[PDB]
This record gives C-alpha cells, sequence and structure tokens, in this order.
C-alpha cells in the first residue's frame, strides 16, 4: 500500500473496515472495493477520528476523492480542513472547476463551492470569472439543477438581481432553447423574487400571508411588469405550445396583482375559427379568464367549452383535472344562479 | 394492433411548434422509443397482453432482479459507497410490494446497519461515514420492513435525536449532516425518522436552534416549506429553486405529518397552482411523470409525483370518518399504468427509468410503487393506531379494482398485478409503520 509505506503517515495508524462480516450474520449489498480504496478509507477513519487538520489529511482527501467523489462525508471533512489550516480557496475554487468539469452530475461538489464561497473574508466580492465558469458548465447541461442552485445562491449572496451578466446569461440560454424552464425559474428570480436581508429566503413574495395571495408584492414596478409581459409574449410567439413562458406570465401576473383577462386578446389569437389551436396553453389560459374574472353570463359555458377541446383533443392525459375544473365551474355557477 | 389501446397513446400531440431547440429533439427521441412499446409490437415485450394491450408485470425477473442486487459488487461501483443503505432499502421495498416475506432478512439487515450506527447518534452510508438523514431514514424503513425486537433495539434513540437536533436551523429546515446540504428532501427525511422512533417533539436543551427562539422540531417547519413553493405552483429543493416533482412529494408528505392534509396543506401552500402544475407532470403518449416543466419522463417519478395525488385528494376530501364524497383521481391511472408495464420493464429483469436505459434497484423500487398506488385508494381517517403524528397514522387503504370497458379513471393493469399496498407518507407497508411506531411509543425515553 501507497499510506502504509510512506513515512509521511507513519505517525498514524489506519482503523481497517468494519463491514459486519465477523458480528454474525453476512450484510448486504457489500462492495468489493479495490485495496487501494481501502487502504485510503482505513487512513480517513483514523485522522477524522483524531480530528486530525494537517497538509497530509488534505492531500488524502484529494485522494479519496479521486477515487470516488460521491463520498458525503470527506467533503465536509476537506472543508473543515481548509479553514482550519487557512488555506487560500482561490486555489480550492480552481482545482473545484476541474473536479466539476470532469463530473457534470455529481451535486457534492456545488455544496462544496457553496460551503467555499460563503466565506467573505476570502470572497469579500463576486470573483471576476465565476459567472463565466456557470456558463461553461451549462454549455455542456443547460438545465443542472444544481448548478442553478448554486446560482440562486449566489446571486443573493452578493445581491447579483440587478447584475446585467445574470439576465444576459439567461437570455442568452433562452437564445439557445427558450424552452429551458431551469432558465425562466431564474429569471423569476432575478425579476420577482424576494430580496430583503432581515427575511428568510423564499420563492415568492407575501409568505406570511394567505395561501392564495402567495407571490403579490407590497410595492409593485408598473413598467417592469409591463416590459416583462412583452417578453413573455415575444418568446412565446417564437414557439407557442413551449409551457415556461406561460407560466412565467402567470407568475408575473400574480405578482403583480393584475388579472389573468390582460392576455385575453392575446390567447384568442392562437385560436382562429372548426378551430385552430397553435397552443393548449391559450386555451387553459382563457378557460381561467372565463371562469374566475369573468362575471357575466355565458362566461362559465364558455369555460366549460375551451375545457372540453382540452379534454377531448389538446391535452386529454390531464382529463380528469380538466373535469374537475368542469366541476368546479358548474357548482360556482349554480351557487351564482341560486342568489 | 391491438384494439384495446387508444390512439392518445399510439400517436404524438396534435400541436407541434415549428421551431426546434435540445429540448424538443429529446422529447422527440423519447416519444419515439416508447411508441413501440406502447403499442406492445416491440420484440422486446413478453406477454401475456391483456385486454388493454399491456403485458404483464415480469413478478418472477423483478424478484430475482432484486434479490441479486442485495449481494456482492465489483469493485467498479465504488460510487454506491455512501448509498448502501438506499441500496438495502429500494431492494426490501421492491420485495415486498411484490408480497415476499422479508422477515428472514433481519439478521443480515442488523449486521448490515449496526456498523454504519454512529455512537454519537444517527446513521451513515457505512463503517466511518457521518450520519446523514437520507441514509437513517433508508435505515429506519428497512427495519421496519424486516421488523422484530432485536432490530427495534439496534437505535440509539436518545443519540439519534440529539443528532437530528444538531441539524434544525435557524430559518426551520434541516440539513442533510452536519456541515451538509439545507433542502426539503433534508426536512421530510429527518420527521420521518422523528415519527417512526417516536421522538421527542422538544429539541434537545442544548440544541443550537434554540438560540434563534426555535423549541421543537416542527417550530418553522411548516413555514420554511412555504417558501419553496414556487411561481409554477411546484416545490422546490430549497426557496428560489425550480418546482421539481421530487421535492413536491418532500414536502407534501411532511406537511401531512404535522396535520391532517385538509388543514395543513391549503394553509401553507396555494393549492390553486399546486394542483395544475402536478397535473401538467403527466404527458401523452408516454403516460408517465416527468420531474419539472420540459424535462422528459421517468419512471421513479411514478412515485415522486405519484404519491403526492393520495395527499393532495386527501386535502380536497377531508379526513374520512369511520362511521363522503371524493374528487377522485385527479390524474390519469390509465397512462401511469402503460408507461410502467410497457415501457419501463426490463426483459432481463427490473426495471428502468424510460426506454434505452438500463435497469436499476433505485427505479425498480419506485417505478413498483407507483404501480401499487394507481391499486388502491389512499385515504385519512378519524381512527388512528398512535395513541397520541396522529394524522399521519391514520391512513387506511381500499383496492381500486381491475377495470373493464373504456373511461376517464381506469385500471388496466391485471389483479395478477396487484402489489402490496403502501404508506402515502412513509413509503413502506402500513403494518410495518404502525408496528415500528407503536413499539416505540410503548418504550420509555432512555436517560
Ligand atoms: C446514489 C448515487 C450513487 C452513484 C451515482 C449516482 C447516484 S444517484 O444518481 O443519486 N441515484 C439516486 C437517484 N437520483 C438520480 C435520479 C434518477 N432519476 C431521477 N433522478 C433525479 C438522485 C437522488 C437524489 C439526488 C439529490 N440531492 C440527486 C439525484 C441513482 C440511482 C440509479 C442509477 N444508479 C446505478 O445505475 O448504479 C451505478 C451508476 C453505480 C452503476 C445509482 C442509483
Ligand atoms: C426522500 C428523498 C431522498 C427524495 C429525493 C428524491 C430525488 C429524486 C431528489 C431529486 C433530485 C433533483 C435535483 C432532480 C434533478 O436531477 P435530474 O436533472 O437528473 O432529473 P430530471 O431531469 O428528471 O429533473
Ligand atoms: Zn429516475
Amino acid at each position: 500500500g501507497k499510506y502504509s509505506s510512506d513515512p509521511e503517515w507513519a505517525s498514524i495508524k489506519p482503523i481497517e473496515l468494519n463491514d459486519g462480516s465477523d458480528f454474525g450474520a453476512m450484510p448486504l449489498a457489500t462492495i468489493s472495493y479495490s485495496p487501494e480504496y481501502l487502504e485510503a478509507t482505513s487512513y480517513l477513519r483514523a485522522v477524522m477520528a483524531a480530528n486530525e487538520m494537517s497538509e497530509r489529511a488534505l492531500r488524502l482527501t484529494g485522494d479519496i476523492i479521486s477515487m470516488n467523489p460521491a463520498h458525503y462525508t470527506v467533503w465536509i471533512y476537506r472543508a473543515k480542513i481548509l479553514f482550519a489550516l487557512g488555506k487560500d480557496l482561490n486555489e480550492e475554487i480552481e482545482w473545484l472547476n476541474k473536479v466539476a468539469l470532469k463530473h457534470l452530475k455529481n451535486y457534492q461538489i456545488w455544496h462544496h463551492r457553496q460551503v467555499l464561497m460563503s466565506s467573505r473574508a476570502h470572497f469579500p466580492t463576486l470573483p471576476p470569472r465565476e459567472q463565466d465558469f456557470l456558463m461553461e458548465m451549462f454549455a455542456q447541461d443547460a438545465k443542472s439543477y444544481h448548478v442553478w442552485t448554486y446560482r440562486h445562491w449566489l446571486v443573493r449572496h452578493f445581491k447579483l438581481w440587478d447584475h446585467p451578466r445574470e439576465i444576459q446569461d439567461v437570455e442568452a440560454l433562452l437564445k439557445a432553447d427558450v424552452r429551458n424552464n431551469s432558465a425562466w425559474n431564474h429569471r423569476y428570480m432575478l425579476r420577482f423574487g424576494p430580496r430583503d436581508e432581515n427575511e428568510f429566503d423564499a420563492g415568492l413574495h407575501n409568505t406570511t400571508g394567505p395561501s392564495s395571495e402567495k407571490g403579490r408584492l407590497p410595492v409593485v414596478d408598473e413598467d417592469l411588469v409591463d416590459s416583462e409581459l412583452q417578453y413573455s409574449q415575444s418568446r412565446i410567439l417564437e414557439a407557442p405550445e413551449n409551457r415556461s413562458p406561460w407560466s412565467y406570465a402567470r407568475g408575473v401576473l400574480q405578482a403583480a396583482g393584475r388579472p389573468l383577462s390582460e392576455w385575453k386578446d392575446f390567447a384568442r389569437s392562437f385560436v382562429v375559427e372548426d378551430v385552430a389551436v397553435k397552443s393548449s396553453h391559450a386555451i387553459e389560459w382563457l378557460a381561467d379568464v372565463y371562469a374566475e374574472e369573468d362575471g357575466s353570463e355565458g362566461s362559465a359555458a364558455e369555460a366549460v367549452k375551451m375545457l372540453t377541446l382540452l379534454k377531448e383533443k389538446y391535452d386529454p392525459i390531464r382529463r380528469n383535472y380538466w373535469e374537475y375544473r368542469i366541476r368546479q365551474i358548474t357548482a360556482s355557477a349554480a351557487h351564482a344562479t341560486e342568489i | 394492433v391491438h384494439p384495446g389501446i387508444p390512439a392518445l397513446f399510439r400517436e404524438p400531440p396534435l400541436i407541434h411548434d415549428l421551431l426546434s431547440t435540445e429540448t424538443t429533439e429529446l422529447q422527440s427521441e423519447t416519444v419515439n422509443k416508447c411508441l413501440p412499446l406502447l403499442k406492445g409490437i416491440h420484440n422486446s415485450q413478453k406477454g401475456p397482453f391483456n385486454k388493454y394491450g399491456i403485458p404483464a408485470l415480469q413478478r418472477k425477473d423483478h424478484l430475482e432482479y432484486l434479490y441479486d442486487s442485495l449481494e456482492d459488487y465489483p469493485a467498479s461501483f465504488v460510487a454506491l459507497d455512501a448509498s448502501r443503505p438506499w441500496m438495502v432499502y429500494w431492494a426490501l421495498a421492491g420485495l415486498c410490494l411484490l408480497g415476499e416475506d422479508v422477515t428472514r432478512f433481519r439478521e443480515r439487515v442488523i449486521s448490515t446497519f449496526t456498523a454504519a450506527q454512529n455512537s454519537t447518534g444517527g446513521i451513515g452510508g457505512g463503517h466511518g461515514q457521518m450520519s446523514h438523514v437520507a441514509s437513517s431514514y433508508a435505515a429506519v424503513l428497512s427495519i421496519a420492513m424486516v421488523g422484530g425486537e432485536e432490530a427495534f433495539k439496534l437505535i440509539d434513540r436518545k443519540a439519534m435525536w440529539k443528532w437530528l437536533g444538531k441539524l434544525k436551523q435557524p430559518d426551520g429546515g434541516f440539513t442533510v449532516c452536519e456541515g451538509g446540504e439545507e433542502d426539503v428532501r433534508g426536512a421530510y427525511c429527518a420527521m420521518v425518522v422523528h415519527a417512526l422512533l417516536d421522538l421527542p417533539l422538544a429539541l434537545p436543551p442544548e440544541a443550537e436552534a434554540r438560540q434563534n427562539g426555535l423549541e421543537t422540531f416542527t417550530d418553522g417547519l411548516p413555514e420554511y416549506l412555504s417558501r419553496c413553493q414556487t411561481y409554477e405552483g411546484g416545490i422546490s429543493g430549497s426557496p428560489g429553486s425550480e418546482a421539481h416533482g421530487a421535492y413536491a412529494f418532500c414536502a407534501l408528505a411532511c406537511l401531512c405529518l404535522l396535520g391532517r392534509p385538509e388543514v395543513v396543506v391549503p394553509r401553507y401552500m396555494n393549492i390553486a397552482t399546486l394542483l395544475p402544475w402536478l397535473s401538467a407532470r403527466q404527458y401523452a403518449p408516454e403516460g408517465g411523470f416527468s420531474g419539472r416543466t420540459n424535462k422528459l419522463v421517468d419512471g421513479c417519478y411514478s412515485h415522486w409525483v405519484g404519491n403526492c395525488w393520495p395527499l393532495v385528494q386527501a386535502a380536497l376530501d377531508g379526513t374520512q370518518p369511520l362511521a363522503r364524497s371524493s374528487v377522485g383521481n385527479l390524474y390519469s391511472r390509465e397512462g401511469l399504468t402503460r408507461y410502467i408495464l410497457s415501457c419501463c420493464q426490463c426483459k432481463l429483469g427490473g426495471l428502468r427509468d424510460k426506454p434505452g436505459k438500463h435497469p436499476d434497484s433505485y427505479h425498480t423500487c419506485y417505478a413498483l410503487t407507483g404501480l401499487s398506488t394507481v391499486q388502491y385508494y389512499h385515504y385519512c381517517t378519524d381512527s388512528s393506531v398512535s395513541s397520541k403524528f396522529s394524522s399521519a397514522f391514520s391512513w387506511k387503504h381500499d383496492p381500486n379494482f381491475a377495470s373493464d370497458g373504456q373511461g376517464s379513471d381506469i385500471g388496466v393493469f391485471t389483479e395478477n398485478d396487484r402489489l402490496v399496498p403502501f404508506h402515502p407518507i412513509f413509503v413502506i407497508p402500513h403494518k410495518s409503520a404502525e408496528d415500528i411506531r407503536v413499539w416505540f411509543e410503548n418504550q420509555s425515553f432512555d436517560l
């Protein structure tokens, strides 16, 4: 073994693996580890038991990571060492970038990154090439959940909601694939996500109010709302069946306290007339417009018509949900009729 | 050309955008791989095909696959080292679903988890790994399934309580381990462990969270979960992240551990946005569920999304008295069943993410869990097995029998395909969850 014969490691004795192949019955789902991994992890057990914060221990974590980057314990212990020894975290980030590029789907790497980057002493401001590296990751997997989650944290930590690269990178990703829902979600955070430093983080404003009003902004910037709705319409016209911008628009209207009927004419434009339908989302939009924000007679029947188109032709797998909505609307109209 | 297969499952959607992007290229390829399987005309499919044109669940093949998955792996599988407790859980769960008696695994389970439990509390991935809520969740559920006093006695409850207390965060959520990430998966796993072991509601007297005004494990928790809802209606892993089916299950299940679904869910979640987002998870012709908007169907979401439905439907229906009308199923049981049975079965045994993927025990476990869900009415009642999480232990089940003819809410599996029912929150058999909870309730908390 490389560790057992290294004088660098002579001062500590490894802790042999206790699998359970001795205590009694045979353990389940065992792995016949390679000799190298067995030795390394036996030395890791020893250094962690002694709470050792050293350069050799740091190198050991790096070696184990090169064999198994899905070892959650080693990442956490590595972070402890880095801080305890006052290591250059700029160098650790440069090393971490290489690991991340080799293991695109590994999420442990990205929590580790957050742990390091959260240190104000080492990273008082946004590093000059941090956003570029995120784009290097997105160029390979544009919907990576862990990278997007890290980017959300990054925006909050360094207060980047109005930073031009955040919106520029979103728009670049949406130019490449307008159906990238991860990019739309980030855009919502940038434009309408809560920013109050004295509050716990939240995806939506007004979580202290009634749940039906979750998302409602305390103060609305009307020009910003108009601009975001116009952006949404423009993207929709590029691909009308794309759910993401329709959902984004619903979110914006909810945030602004505006009714869905503001897009009544827009929604109608995708259902001209036999009916030629260019978007099922337009149908669902009209359904909600006629059902909720319209209190005139005939409106309920129109909503039911839209939902029937959905259940029979344009989104039939969700028939049971469409029928539920029809029953809700029918009961509502009946209650109104009783009055 | 089986006549029992509706056009909905034999054709791509009617509406198609002209614009091609990576998203549509992947979606198209997935649909094209699924279509011959959905039609029941692929050479890899084994019969018999039922009146709905759907192949039988290959019970024997899946049994052998799951049994084999509990044995030794080569050195190349080292990446599973931290996930060994999950490996045990996924296999035991699958075997249970398929109707096996797993009590013979008692001593082997004990041997596995003895070395993985840390003296300072909790269970990690194995000897020398720090405690983690996911491995602890997997371990506790495995112990529940095999049952027995000896397995129950394995857990150091007081140390588990002290360790879990260290994970409680000022914002109400939980980290998954000391120094680890905080996400809703952490909250769900922690609270399941807390409930099944009947741990004290109060935080340990020396818990750090007490400095921030928190007094119990549930203090600030549903508020935290509320802050994980997104503008889409779904629920994300942490505040601000993208809505995802796996996290929606974690959050909804966790809320239903806090009180009656019809009380807690509407209070902390906007159901008006949650419902359509959940509904939109299901695609045709595939029939299965995707995890998030504009991504692909995956058989494991048969559980993560699939089991959101009994929870949401209970929130709408309310608690059932054993001494009322229901909204019914708001998704397509037919679609999900077709996806699982026609598309997710590997001819050599095991179930898979999607056609073109190798099977694994994770996808086998959760596809079967999803298949079981469509076969039962799951509902909560006013009678609990707990002598004091009361609603969480009030869940009961009745069979939803295989159907005949066409309809919007039908069972297109055969009764030969019937699996054991699982608890919607605990993801183990009801009796297993009941037995472990009751046993711990009658044990004094150690000094
Ligand atoms: C545990 C593991 C160990 C090594 C490599 C990957 C993983 S995992 O991706 O996290 N895992 C679990 C399911 N999964 C991936 C997945 C499968 N289907 C949908 N998803 C999200 C998750 C789960 C939790 C989290 C978090 N936080 C992120 C992803 C995937 C299972 C199915 C695929 N697996 C399997 O085929 O085994 C090999 C890869 C070792 C040969 C491993 C188990
Ligand atoms: C009980 C507890 C452990 C629950 C956790 C379940 C598990 C599935 C967590 C969700 C992971 C999420 C980030 C999916 C992204 O992966 P992806 O991009 O590969 O998959 P996707 O394309 O379907 O979103
Ligand atoms: Zn999956």
